[PDB]
């Protein structure tokens, strides 16, 4: 079995050993069983799926974020509001008008 | 001189044969067909080199010092650095024979190809108008009957190597079940699976005869079909091109042998 | 093009080689290599200890 | 007479077919070779062991073939 | 008499074909070898040896072709 | 006579051909076989498996194909 | 005698040019079906329907020609 | 005597061709569906749909093939 | 006369290669279509619409070729 | 016989020739054509202006073999 | 008289192979110049420069084998 | 009269098979260049001068095929 | 006396393969190597050296061939 | 034929080729001597300054 960790910058979202997940890939949904090869994607927002070790499955939403993959050791580094270039886009204007005032 | 094109091609493409019976030379002009007849020519080249080897390697290695490193010492240990690096990685059985095997094989049949490059009426000529010999050709690799040699006895070896590493008991099991394991194929499974062993020595006799009888093939057709001013332009950028071609293939001639050995033994 | 009795011939100088290199040549070659790189395992492991 | 007409064809099939196999199985093999040499530098001399194993295999029944239309062209006719 | 005339072309034609055949297959089949090297070091030892398994069963056929047609080379004649 | 030559002709074309389909088929499925083997580690044995099950699929028809070049050239 | 010793030959090309056909389309679609494996084995049972499906089309025309090959060789002879 | 006899090597040609362009054609495009059902496994019934929609059309011209082999053979013989 | 049997075998050779050619470029071709419609489902009724207009050009050189083969199969022969 | 049934052959050959390469070669540009497209769902009028660009010369040498194949069956034939 | 009329056959291979070599290799060359157009679009004309200048080597010996046939069939036959 | 009938024949199967190999080998070559344009393409007068080098090993061995093409047609007659 | 015409023949199948199997072996390689030198272009004079090492190795069956053929065409016809 | 214009050719190209090998092939013997230099002279030397 795996540790996998589950994180996001405010607060660490879930951790521990687990059997293998379903997450959805920037291409695609990804099943990561026991020890598997390298990897790196962004992966969307919506429910992942786990099965902890012993077998017991769990749905976690997630915002969205990135995936990584080792062979001992796996994480995904959650974020925690839908981020996309126009949403960014309206904080950063939101941030200069309050600068001109 | 009675020499037109295609005839004088003729006489690269002969050899000079023994008689084992009488001690005779057999000529060019009637070849009949007999395998008891030895090519001098290919064998006088192949044990000089041989020995040519023996003496420089014996000789400094008979002197080596671990003091300050010689000009041509540096290129034995060099040489050996490329075989040893095959061997410490292909090989892993505590077998003392298969090093010096791998070296000999190496740099003989580089010595054999390397005949080729030399200019090829020349010697002919101090065979035929000096010592009065009917006929000549000067790499011995080009000639189909030392190869077969090496290749044959590389193949007395993988069956000497697999029985004496795993037996007959285990032998007979790969020979008869594979590829398909179940036990209504093993009469036609031994048909396919020998066929597949012979074939590993075969294929390496050959892919080495083809090569360097190609090469000689260059130099014969330059030498017969084309002028002077077209000699030289064409057989320079062929030569530079066989230079590649003798280094890559005694290299591949060793390597194959100690993998063949190494899949059946390891 | 045409096969020979000359197959045999090569075997046996294929076999004389072997063994002219077999007791005579490698084995003098391994020990000199050997020495030299001694050399070097010797050295750094003296200066080493010294800094312990 | 009609001996030699169809034996230098013969032979010419042969070796035609082996040079096709031959040129395009290493044309394959050494192009992924090369991938593999542009991707991870530095082990080019294990890639290269590697190659040579598997170009061994691939040259063995063009090879075979090779032999024997030399075999055709310089003895049976 | 025509007979020999034809047998050297049925060899040429079955053992050119099985060149083509093995070497390509065997290609394509190292191809992914070689790739499969290339990214991680750990495992080329395991790679070549499912390589092998494989590859016995790519040269199953091409040499039922071989060795009939050396037998059609050497004992039709 | 001219009967038995081109008889051997035909075994020969039958059976190459079988070599070409036999050979390719396994060469582009033993391939995406060993790339599933590269990636998955724990899962061999269950492709393998698989792949056993197809292979008898593509060679079901070059053996008929051997089967009748070698009744051409030997039955008949 | 004259008259079929062609007739083996109208049933090998159809039977080496449907085989050529059967084997090569079967492979593309058997590769695929394994690619598709790799990513989530769950699938792979969902996968294995798919392509029993689609292989019942894919030699479907080849084996009219296989029938007719046989026909012809061991019908009009 | 010949105006029987290469009627069937004239449909042996025609239904191998037709052979090898049907399973190659539809084995790539099958291929590809499959793939496309191993990422998105909901859209596997949209897919289907259009898979059949395109492969009526691979199908348009080998069965010319197929059909006039089979009326060569067969009517005229 | 005997000359009518080779029309029968120009129309085969020119038919064949025409289905060659419209079975596998169609094959490609709708096999990028489908890699296309995976991706972007909500685009179906746009990209078989670019499918029919470039499908279009794929297959009109062997639309040519078959109706000249059906032209020498019956009008002439 | 020999004069006009070898000019339905040669019409075969150049007609049949023809299509493989107008129709594989379309099949192998439109596939880059669609991939673009799924990429780029507003460049499809950019891409398919370029796609005929590239179209009209990968046509025009098939086209002669084309014209030249009705030539050599109707006027010369 | 067959003389000629084989010529016609001879210049049928000739251009026939021309064409395809000629399709194939600029469909191949145009399909990389589609993709270049769709990754880098404000690049276009100088893309299209380059696939100019390579275009004009891949036709250089496909053009000079068609004026070669046209030459075979229309001067010496 | 079929004398010089098939010394024009043995040209055209020489120099239709050296059309094959030059056109293809380019268009892959090329299509790898462009593709090296396509990626980083203030390179490209490097690449450039890579594949002139390249690209003159390609076309060595099929122009000296078609030098003795044009040898047969002209000076053999 | 015929037999000289056969051996042109004989010749420019040999030479014809072997145009085709270098030229695509040279190509698929060589693409590989410009994808190779349009990644880490400092590096090409060490992936041009090895790449002098595989084009070594794929030259020598079709560079055989060629010897043998233009042996054919001259020496012994 | 006249056999002098073969030598002659031969003897150009031989001529031709030892230049091509005295410039291109011969430097990589340099190579060898930095494999002497650095693993073998410098190595002894390091152990011997390591020994002190």
């Amino acid at each position: 079995t795996y540790h996998l960790d589950v994180v996001s910058a405010e607060q660490q979202m879930f951790s521990g050993l687990v059997e293998k997940i379903q997450v959805t890939g920037s291409e695609g949904e990804l099943g990561i069983y026991p020890g598997h090869a390298p990897l790196l994607t962004a992966i969307k927002p919506g429910m992942i799926r786990i099965v902890k070790q012993h077998g017991h499955e769990e749905f976690i939403y997630l915002s969205g974020g990135i995936l990584e993959v080792q062979p001992g050791n796996v994480t995904v580094l959650a974020d925690t509001a839908i981020r996309g270039q126009d949403l960014d886009e309206a904080r950063a204007m939101e941030a200069k008008r309050k600068a001109e005032e | 001189e009675n020499m037109t094109p295609q005839d004088y091609i003729g006489h690269h493409l002969n050899n000079l044969q023994l008689d084992l019976r009488t001690f005779s030379l057999v000529d060019p002009q009637n070849p009949p067909a007999t395998f008891w007849t030895i090519n001098i020519d290919s064998m006088f080249f192949s044990v000089v080199l041989g020995l040519l080897f023996l003496v420089l390697f014996r000789s400094v290695a008979k002197k080596a010092t671990s003091g300050v490193p010689g000009k041509f010492q540096t290129a034995i240990e060099l040489v050996i650095g490329f075989v040893n690096g095959s061997v410490k990685d292909m090989y892993h059985g505590k077998s003392k024979l298969i090093a010096p095997l791998a070296l000999t094989i190496f740099v003989w049949v580089f010595l054999m190809n390397l005949m080729d490059l030399l200019p090829i009426d020349l010697l002919p000529y101090i065979a035929e108008h000096v010592l009065g010999l009917p006929a000549l050709r000067v790499v011995p690799s080009a000639d189909v009957n030392v190869t077969l040699s090496m290749a044959l006895g590389v193949f007395i070896l993988i069956l000497f190597y697999s029985i004496k590493m795993k037996g007959i008991g285990g032998f007979t099991k790969e020979l008869t079940l594979q590829p398909f394991n179940h036990w209504a194929f093993i009469p036609v499974n031994l048909i396919l699976e020998g066929v597949s062993l012979l074939s590993k020595p075969v294929s390496l006799g050959l892919r080495l005869f083809g090569n360097m009888y190609a090469g000689e093939l260059i130099f014969i057709l330059i030498a017969g079909l084309l002028p002077w001013w077209s000699q030289w332009i064409l057989n320079v950028p062929w030569a530079i091109f066989h230079i590649l071609i003798i280094t890559l293939q005694a290299f591949i001639f060793m390597v194959l042998t100690i993998v063949y050995l190494s899949m059946a033994s390891e | 093009m045409n096969l020979n009795a000359t197959i045999l011939g090569q075997a046996i100088a294929f076999v004389l080689f072997v063994l002219f290199a077999m007791k005579y040549v490698w084995p003098p070659l391994m020990a000199a290599i050997e020495k030299r790189q001694k050399e070097i395992a010797d050295g750094l492991a003296s200066a080493e200890r010294a800094h312990k | 007479n009609l001996n030699m007409d169809l034996l230098y064809m013969a032979a010419a099939v042969m070796m035609g077919l082996a040079a096709i196999g031959a040129a395009i199985g290493i044309g394959i093999l050494g192009g992924k070779f090369l991938e593999g040499a542009a991707r991870q530098p530095d082990l080019i001399p294990l890639l290269r062991t590697q190659f040579f194993i598997v170009m061994g295999l691939v040259d063995a029944i063009p090879m075979i073939a090779v032999g024997l239309g030399l075999y055709v062209m310089f003895a049976v006719a």
